[PDB]
């Protein structure tokens, strides 16, 4: 067999190393252990003992505030992988708060299952440009390593392998340089191909059976494995429990007697916080699903025909949701007799997990809350959520409170996402990328939006850096040149045409013809879409303006496609009357042109009658080039040559290889005639370099004056 | 018009059937719509001289002379069909026993004036021919200043023509 | 008149073409 | 008020029959 | 005899001109006068019917949209000057959207008293930019005269440059040079001695009587002028009015019988005046100030018993103060039976007249409200305010619903005010130059923070510009050089050092120490604001700190009074927090070096043994220059001379002969735009954006990690 | 060791006491600082030669000669020491048939070389000169084109340069 | 551009591209 | 003055719409 | 808990007595 | 305990030098 | 990193307090 | 620095000055 140890569950290593007598002979792990809380220690204590009997881990391991403790390869060599059945705030391993930590070991690791590791604030550590994690993780997006001695920029890290003694060294470039992939200055790392990476390479032979994992004491032997991807029973990794046996916590099978007494030890006159394990799904799992309960002694769960909701009365009358840990603490809860809060962080998405964890939940007894969820985008993982009933509210009768979400831009498609925010208010500020119309749909599905009030929702925000809108622009005519282009499109008059002030145009180069469908990130400008505005046209004709809008772009490279779209620019609204309007983008070529100059000619021969002429294209090759016209003659006979080079005069003064005059003579007219015209070209000039504030004020002032005039004169009588 | 040429989507092209080491020029344009007009730009201009051949400066037709009865040697031949660019100069240092030994620093214009060079009154005795013809290479009718022994106002064959 | 919302010079001209002559007034008598 | 009546709401004829000829 | 013709009240005409036949040939008007809105009209009917018997008016004059006329001198050739008593919308002369005209042609004005003008949107009219208001107006900036055929760059100057009478047009000096002003192609402007014009000035250019004004026939007499200054009486312009005649309307003086028969009449069936004009301070005025009443005995504002304030009860549902006219409608009063609003607009700075009209009301029944005043800077005019009652409230039972004051640097000086609040919820947003300090002080003097609640203040707003502050930092040490400046200052360590994020160094040039704070301009880069972030330092909280914050330069200029200060990179929280920390705007000289030769090393002589030289300093100031120095030296004739002859084959010239001819540039025709962008400073200059939002969220991530860690690892075990 | 000249709140200066026809290389720097010690900038080297006058273009000394039936003249002339631009120089060369052409250069190197330059051939006969008229400022003595019979400096049909 | 001046027959070609089929003239500076 | 309008100063698309017929 | 007690204020010793044996 | 604010390493050193080296005892909770 | 660290990339003062002596 | 760097004599001056009189390791091109 491969897994001989005794059941040795979690324990805290704290304030005395004598606790390793709980590791008297152990090799098995369940739950987690905690290596910390040892201040008066030094290498004697970590050389007083070293207990290499271990097998592997399941959940995680921990490191915190212990001095010395140079590395781990001496401590726990026989230690294979972690299963990540649990986590520690979206991480499955910790490296934190160590002093005199020379290196680490862990040259025995092949596939970390879930989550990531955490390295931080251990300022005496290096040799970590030789350790890949994608090759040890089936998913790498959330891992986070920072603040060590390597962050001082030293430790050239001479690791051995192909260099310093051939020792079966698989180097593996991932970015542009191979590296002797290792763990220390005196160890190595084990690379696999995908032939057997699923269930592991082995230089013993070349692979293992495809139900082993990690390593195997014999290549191609389904019992001499070291790790198991799926299951375990009687000395061999497997992929199923045969059905007199039953499954418990992703790491084994046991017999029905085992699971029933592994419960019934606690089914006695002493509460020890234990849990109500029952057979189900061919799986000795903790509790019963919905439409499943167990009030009997048949020892299997059974469906209440009615709903068996997964009610879970919160502690504290509340709860924060901050991590996958807090999330998993409710997977297999559906109803919440409490109130949740969602305060997520980090540049990492979690809707995948929460749609596994929260993607069943349907009824919060109280209220939702949202708070500075940076990387979040949606309520998408909330896909069964219906009833935020009116029985609990935050300060100010709020039934809903979202804020500081710098990336939220859409909740649902509202196909049949039938919910009810039955009572209570909303709250929305600093919610930029979310449209307003979607909030209006939320108030519509809600019910009485009359519950709302002034400033319950923001209007200066929530669609800032981009937004959907209600109405669209269209075009009437376009005309182009090689150096210039025209656009003339439809005019738009809001119901109070004074409220409008011009059109906002956008364009750019775009050889890649699938560019962003984006409004524009004009945060101090900072987006290379060269934008310029335009004064609006007149109200000349009362039914329909015979003058269409227009502004002429110009100075563009010839034979260059160009995306171009525009959008309104409107007075800051007061009620939900309009979202302005926009145009879609148009990839637009630039017309052909005659004058482009090829570059860098050549003039040398292989023979006298021969000449090798070579050259380059222009800076403006101007699209499809037909061919390269050429001329040449005996243009070599000036009068500058029959009357030179006498006896005492210079011998070979007119020895003009690459003759002077035909060459491009120097120049100094940088910008004088038609480029002082284009002299508002500039640098450090913003893309919103205009105090429109003053102009907004001017427009509002003119409106005030005219409104005052008309509303005075209009009716000084009842008739 | 000017001699023509076009391209078939190369970045390189050549010419031949052309006088050895002779001066021509470049006009490489960029045609894009050739059918209504050769819609080709202004060019990227450059000159050229390559691979001189002293054989042409050397006497393609050897050069005898006139034995004028005034004891003078008048240098006579018919210049090449391809004279290798331009026939430039000879080294015609001549001076002795006074100041009339008829130095001639000869161009196209001077050889056209004279049809050669007419030396002084002959001198039985040793005589250097450091006379040489000059294309842009510099080989011409040169052996060395090898002091030919004039034999009673005769026998000055500069006939090696190297 | 337009069934669009009337404002500004558009309003002025439309209003005159509506009432026209001897209809519309400033009344300091009131 | 005219602009309250007209520049926010629509000003029908009957909304304006008071002051024509 | 200066105003002989009788006076007729104010009136308007908006139809057939037969309403102008109402006049029995008046001279001066009381009350408003306007004439506007006549379409079926054409310039020929205005050729005749000019009314030159007019002399003056006081109230505003408004003309608007009367179709058909060319100019004015065929309407009002005798219309002296307009006072200001009841301006329309803070303006006196309003000739707006007048069509068909070509020139103003109005020569009677010489010193308009108060107010301002707008003559705008004139698609036909010219000859206004050749008219000088500087010598006639004092509020010469509030006037918007724009959008005319003078503005659209069409018209020309045909104003007489040769004296058709005995004068060319005066070389009046505005806009820089002398502007050859005129009203028409015929009339020219009138110039007068400076002090003398203020009491009139002759046709010749001589002073006149002190109570004469404008035009004067006989210099230095009170009865043959054309205009008066303060009052008159029965032929002469005066300064007072002894009994029995008493002051009236700031231009005349009347009988007891006059005021008498005024109060004997009203708008309607009341033969005792509703605005009964009465005597006090020798003035015949309509109603008393506070502290006075009357019994109908002899027409004097009698002192009364107790107070006698002014309940200026408004029939409206609400009141606006957006113009001075609102102020006049509430000048003199002291009490409201309603609410009040401020809606000031435009770059006008109206607080002067406000404090002149108001600054005497100190009772309110309803609620205050302030909005959208780009030019408003303070409520200092409210130098009396005692109470804001609850008799009515805004939405949600609110009273002081302040908002949107984009330049409000501060409220009153909170050192001398005594005040009351009784009811009322507050509301404050977008006050970008309002200090949280004085806001909290307003809460302290509120007499209300039991009813103060959450969500009223947006501490993320309301002071985001023009740094206010409650804390301070200091340069514990400084040491500098000519190009580098090493700065070391004291630390800040808030309730959590972890909340620290780094420091800013505001630094930039300045020629003198006249410079001041610059934080509240545009928060983007190009503000003369060269700034930089730097990471905060290591803590070493366990020992006493020996590593203070610091920074050192990348670049400076020597001898520069670089103004400098700092600000802390701070994390926000929903807490009534300190501002953070800054330092003062220190001004610092830089040390010395001249590495720069001065430009333009001239090369020429002015005689055979004399020279001529030009220096021009570097853009590097290089100290204060103290003297220059030179080490000239000779060159013997080189072998450049002893390598040639000129009795040779042909001739050459190394140019021993004089040829510095002092050439100039014909190729460098730099036109009016003297600027170019071959390159630049920093094109789309690096100025940060939400790219730092990521780092903010990273620091928050760090906090949350340490929080969860320190929470679940430690735990109390008393029980 | 070098010139030290200072200016006080100005932007121009006129130094004097100067040799003439001197192109002076000007080191140029300046010091705001004097109390601790000067901190002067680099040397923007710039030059100019003085405005020339009719000062020494004309010849300093007497143009002299010799006369010899040895058929020689040892010619002499004094060259100005502050030269004005292009020194005036008068080329001379005669011709007779049969090894009797003549020569005399005026040039600074030839004066330095042949002690001026020495005539050879003075005796009666037909002696004439080619005169490319050259004087940048005029002089009291040119080559004076005529035909110069070998008698002495005599009437214009004889030697003349004065 | 419009930020600064604009000259040459760029104006001419601009008016040609813009006006087209409703007639155009110019004060010939060319 | 299209030329004085735009070669000596700034112009606009409408500004040259008028010189267009 | 912990930070609520002592990352808010300069807490007492008693809040660390609460974390005693 | 300490008059300064107790955040992070502050708190760790505080609990250290207040412990007397017996610590906080986790009784088996489940 | 006495020279190279500052002239390979951005530098800082906390780098430099230790190259002091 | 930002894109420029701490080379030349700026380097040595600021290196002496960051501490002043403590002393420094002289680093011309260390």
């Amino acid at each position: 067999h491969l897994y001989p140890g005794e059941v040795c569950p979690g324990m805290d290593i704290r304030n005395n190393l004598t606790r390793l007598h709980e590791l008297e002979n152990c090799s098995v792990i369940e739950g987690h252990l905690q290596i910390l809380l040892m201040f008066k220690t030094r290498p004697e204590d970590f050389r007083d003992l070293s207990f290499p009997k271990l097998i592997m881990i399941t959940d995680y391991l921990l490191l915190f505030r212990v001095y010395g403790l140079e590395s781990l390869k001496d401590l726990f060599p026989n230690l294979t992988v972690i299963r990540g059945s649990r986590l520690f705030f979206n991480y499955a391993l910790v490296i934190f708060e160590m002093v005199h930590l020379k290196e680490l070991g862990l040259y025995n690791l092949m596939n970390i299952t879930r989550g990531s590791v955490r390295i931080e604030k251990n300022n005496e550590l290096c040799y970590l440009a030789t350790i890949d994690w994608s090759r040890i993780l089936d998913s790498v997006e959330d891992n986070y390593i920072v603040l060590n001695k390597d962050d001082n920029e030293e430790c050239g890290d001479i690791c051995p392998g192909t260099a310093k003694g051939k020792t079966n060294c698989p180097a593996t470039v991932i970015n542009g340089q191979f590296v002797e992939r290792c763990w220390t200055h005196s160890h190595c790392q084990k690379v696999c191909p995908t032939i057997c990476k699923s269930h592991g390479c082995t230089a013993e032979g070349l692979c293992c059976h495809s139900e082993c994992l990690g390593n195997c004491s014999q290549p191609d032997d389904p019992t001499k494995c070291v790790a198991c991807r799926n299951f375990y029973l009687d000395g061999r990794c497997v992929e199923t429990c045969p059905p007199p046996y039953y499954h418990f916590q992703d790491w084994r099978c046991v017999n029905f007697s085992f699971c029933q007494d592994l419960h019934h030890k606690c089914k006695n006159s002493r509460r020890q916080g234990c849990h109500q394990y029952v057979i189900h799904n061919n799986k000795c799992i903790p509790e019963c699903p919905s439409g499943y309960t167990m009030n009997s002694s048949n020892l299997l769960c059974t469906p209440c025909l009615g709903p068996c909701p997964k009610v879970c009365h919160l502690l504290e009358g509340e709860k924060t949701i901050d991590s996958v840990t807090s999330a998993q603490e409710l997977r297999g809860c559906t109803v919440i007799n409490g109130s949740l809060i969602i305060n997520i962080r980090g540049g990492n998405n979690l809707a995948a997990e929460l749609e596994a964890n929260l993607g069943l939940i349907e009824e919060i007894s109280g209220y939702l809350k949202i708070r500075r969820s940076y990387a979040l985008v949606s309520l998408s993982f909330f896909r069964k959520l219906r009833l935020i009933r009116g029985e609990t509210l935050e300060i100010g009768n709020y039934s809903f409170y979202a804020l500081d979400n710098q990336n939220l831009r859409q909740l649902w498609d509202w196909s049949k996402h039938n919910l009810t925010i039955t009572q209570g208010k909303l709250f929305f500020h600093y919610n930029p990328k979310l449209c307003l119309s979607e909030i209006h749909k939320m108030e519509e599905v809600s019910g009485t939006k009359g519950r709302q009030e002034r400033n319950d929702i923001a209007l200066k925000t929530n669609g800032d850096q981009a937004s959907c809108e209600n109405e669209l622009l269209k075009f009437s005519y376009i005309r182009t040149s090689f150096d210039k282009i025209l656009l003339r499109w439809e005019p738009y008059w809001p119901p109070d045409f004074r409220d409008l002030l011009g059109f906002m145009l956008f364009y750019k180069e775009a050889p890649y013809q699938n560019v962003t469908e984006f409004d524009g990130q004009d945060a101090c400008g900072s987006n290379s879409w060269t934008v310029v505005d335009i004064d609006p046209p007149l109200r000349s004709n009362d039914p329909k303006s015979q003058n269409h809008p227009g502004w002429l772009m110009r100075g563009l490279k010839p034979w260059t496609q160009y995306a171009i779209f525009v959008k309104t620019l409107v007075t800051f609204s007061d009620e939900r009357r309009t979202y302005g309007a926009k145009s879609d983008i148009i990839y637009v070529q630039t017309d052909a042109t005659n004058p482009s100059v090829p570059l860098d000619p050549i003039s040398v021969s292989n023979s006298s009658s021969q000449i090798i002429l070579k050259w380059k294209p222009p800076s403006d090759p101007n699209g499809n080039i037909t061919h390269y016209l050429v001329f040449w003659e005996r243009q070599a006979e000036d009068s500058e040559l029959f009357e030179l080079d006498y006896c005492l005069k210079g011998l070979k003064l007119p020895s003009r290889t690459w003759s002077p005059p035909f060459e491009s003579e120097d120049s100094q007219k940088h910008n004088q005639s038609e480029y002082e015209d284009s002299a508002g070209e500039c640098c450090s000039c913003p893309k919103t370099d205009s105090q429109i504030l003053k102009e907004l004020e001017e427009s509002s002032f003119r409106k005030t004056f005219e409104d005052y005039l008309h509303n005075v004169v209009f009716v000084p009588r009842p008739s | 018009h000017r001699p023509f040429e076009k391209v078939v989507n190369k970045e390189s092209l050549v010419i031949s059937g052309l006088r050895h080491f002779t001066g021509y020029r470049i006009e490489l344009q960029a045609c894009n719509q050739d059918t209504p007009e050769e819609r080709c730009s202004v060019a990227a201009y450059v000159s050229a001289r390559t691979m001189p051949e002293a054989k042409a400066d050397d006497i393609v037709g050897p050069v005898t002379h006139e034995i004028f009865e005034n004891n003078v040697v008048h240098l006579m031949w018919q210049e090449p069909k391809e004279p290798n660019g331009l026939i430039v100069l000879y080294e015609v240092s001549y001076r002795r026993y006074g100041d009339e030994e008829l130095h001639l620093c000869v161009s196209r214009k001077h050889f056209a004036l004279e049809r050669g060079c007419r030396l002084r009154g002959l001198s039985p005795g040793n005589y250097s021919v450091r006379i040489r013809a000059t294309s842009l290479a510099g080989n011409g009718s040169w052996t060395e200043p090898t002091y030919f022994y004039v034999t009673d106002y005769l026998d000055v064959p500069s006939n090696i023509a190297k | 008149f337009v069934n669009q919302h009337l404002c500004g010079s558009h309003l002025v001209e439309a209003l005159y073409l509506v009432c026209g002559e001897r209809g519309f007034f400033y009344t300091p008598k009131t | 008020g005219i602009v309250e009546q007209c520049c926010t709401s629509i000003c029908s004829l009957y909304q304006l029959e008071n002051y024509c000829n």
